[PDB]
């Protein structure tokens, strides 16, 4: 129960995450899919949510929320309306490739996850919203749905079970904000990809004005094998409050950037040394890390050597776990240039219906470009901090928070660099 | 200033105190009427940070 960060292929939950065996039914049916799903469905909804709550599965999207507590919000019976299971695959955050590499190379896991999660809730059908640049991945997923329908696993009698289900595939048009809980819903409904206020929560009035439970791809893809193997098996991996396996993307300034499944609460130094062989120039050359995709602040190398890859640990580290896409710097890098690029990204991808992210994101883009050039004075860094704290909680969605947190991480750990650039520009 | 040095003595005597040093009329001892540009300071509350009107 300590220093536990590496596991074996018996427990690999995405066994074909490298396209080495197959992705169709004849080859995913051999890796342990659709085995006893009929029995799982005939068991009941309460049993699946019990497996969920016992597994301690937190949300494998950005926000880590305990499922079971989440999916149980619409266990309640029908008010003469349908119910739906929307799956989030608008993999728009930087560093994130895990939903891509499950979508291709393992779609039947996701389909079984949709079906089991719907029977855990109630759901006439599902709507797998997928990114628009993911055309071929969506085509592979549609072939998988075709194969499942033809095989007798979805439709009128899904795996027997006297439970009828459908798995639709919606296809976005190139927005990052549509990965929100409710912006996804609005774009499905056929409007601008603009979030909603929350309340009303999607579990009472959601897509088409009907209840929903949004869920990441891997959050549902890991559910049926959790029911087939048990939550205690799944809770053994990770701490008491941070549990499970986890897909890990490792990006930038390292010898072998890859996507890897690994045990939660693994140390990040183990993560980069074992997998994705050590950073360019070795540990001598590291400057900083961004464990989340881009909506999480930096690490100045003082607290990445002895810090675990978890929600609670990184929260204690004044950071956070998101999609667990690690990005790495190597002391060859204008860091202000990087965070200014991230803020340019957040500016491009802002929807614009709530004023803080509509204005302050462009404030901070201009200010950080100015810092990159160095045409400011050190009395503006505290001002930038104040703009961040204004944007933080006074927005609708969490994109303002995601555009504020990197700036905070930079000011909190690399303020002498900004000061150096300012005095350089001043003296010249 | 133009007091011929003997009327000067007359007036300083009759009044009883030297007034050629403290004259009523201004000749060259005063500010020239064109002056260089200033640059006024700027007071507090231009702090650029930690300056919320709610606090003051
Ligand atoms: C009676 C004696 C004559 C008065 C006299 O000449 O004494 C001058 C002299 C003037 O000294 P001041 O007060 O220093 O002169 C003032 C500035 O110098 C003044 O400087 P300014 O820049 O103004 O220019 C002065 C200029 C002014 O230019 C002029 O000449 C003005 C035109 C003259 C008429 C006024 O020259 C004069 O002041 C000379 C005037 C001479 C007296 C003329 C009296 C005639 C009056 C008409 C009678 C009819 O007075 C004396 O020293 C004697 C005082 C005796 C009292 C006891
Ligand atoms: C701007 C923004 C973008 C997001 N993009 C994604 C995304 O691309 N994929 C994803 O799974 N979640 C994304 N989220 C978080 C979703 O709300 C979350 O995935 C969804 O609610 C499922 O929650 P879960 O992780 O508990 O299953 C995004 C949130 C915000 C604010
Ligand atoms: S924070 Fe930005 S993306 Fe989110 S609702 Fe406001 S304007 Fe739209």
């Amino acid at each position: 129960k300590t220093s536990f960060g590496s596991l074996k292929d018996e427990d690999r939950i995405f066994t074909n995450l490298y396209g080495r065996h197959d992705w169709r039914l004849k080859g995913a049916l051999r890796r342990g899919d659709w085995y006893k799903t009929k029995e799982i469905l005939l068991k009941g909804p309460d049993w699946i949510l019990g497996e969920m709550k016992t597994s301690g599965l937190r949300g494998r999207g950005g926000a880590g929320f305990p499922t079971g507590l989440k999916w149980s919000f619409m266990n309640k019976p029908s008010d003469g309306r349908p119910k739906y299971l929307v799956v989030n695959a608008d993999e728009g955050e930087p560093g994130t490739c895990k939903d891509r590499e499950i979508m291709r190379h393992d779609p039947h896991k996701l389909v079984e996850g949709c079906l089991v999660g719907g029977r855990a809730m109630g759901a006439r059908a599902a709507y797998i919203y997928i990114r628009g640049e993911f055309y071929n991945e969506a085509s592979n997923l549609q072939v998988a749905i075709r194969e499942a329908y033809e095989a007798g696993l979805i439709g009128k009698n899904a795996c027997g079970s006297d439970y009828d289900f459908d798995v639709f595939v919606v296809r976005g048009a190139g927005a990052y904000i549509c990965g929100e809980e409710t912006a996804l819903i609005e774009s499905i409904e056929g409007k601008q990809g603009k979030p909603r206020l929350k309340p009303p929560f999607p579990a009472d009035v959601g897509v088409f004005g009907c209840p929903t439970t949004v869920a990441n791809v891997e959050t549902v893809a890991v559910s049926p094998t959790i029911c087939r193997r048990g939550g205690t098996w799944f809770a053994g991996f990770g701490r008491e409050r941070n549990s499970g396996t986890k897909l890990f993307n490792i990006s930038g300034h390292v010898n072998h950037p890859c996507t890897v499944e690994e045990e939660m609460s693994v140390p990040l130094k183990e993560l980069i040394e074992k997998h994705a062989g050590g950073v360019t120039g070795g540990w001598d050359n590291l400057l900083a890390v961004i464990p989340g995709g881009s909506s999480t602040p930096l690490i100045p190398k003082s607290v990445c050597e002895t810090v675990l890859m978890d929600f609670d640990a990184l929260v204690q580290a004044q950071t956070g776990l998101g999609t667990a896409a690690v990005i790495v710097m190597d002391r060859s890098t204008d860091i202000v240039k990087a965070i200014a690029r991230l803020i340019e990204f957040y500016k491009h991808e802002s929807c614009g219906q709530c004023t803080p992210c509509r204005e302050g994101v462009d404030w901070m883009n201009k200010v950080m470009a100015r810092f990159v050039k160095g045409d400011a004075r050190p009395a503006e860094i505290d001002s930038l901090w104040e703009i961040s704290k204004q944007i933080e909680g006074h927005t609708i969605c969490a994109l303002g928070d995601g555009a504020a947190w990197p700036v905070q991480g930079l000011i909190r750990h690399f303020r002498p660099e900004l000061e150096d650039r300012m005095q350089r520009f001043a003296q010249q | 200033a133009s007091a011929t040095r003997v009327i000067q003595k007359l007036r300083n005597w009759a009044s009883g105190q030297d007034l050629q040093a403290k004259l009523q009329l201004r000749y060259q001892e005063i500010a020239k009427r064109t002056q260089p540009p200033p640059k006024l300071p700027v007071g507090p509350s231009h702090k650029l940070s930690n300056n919320y009107y709610c606090t003051r």
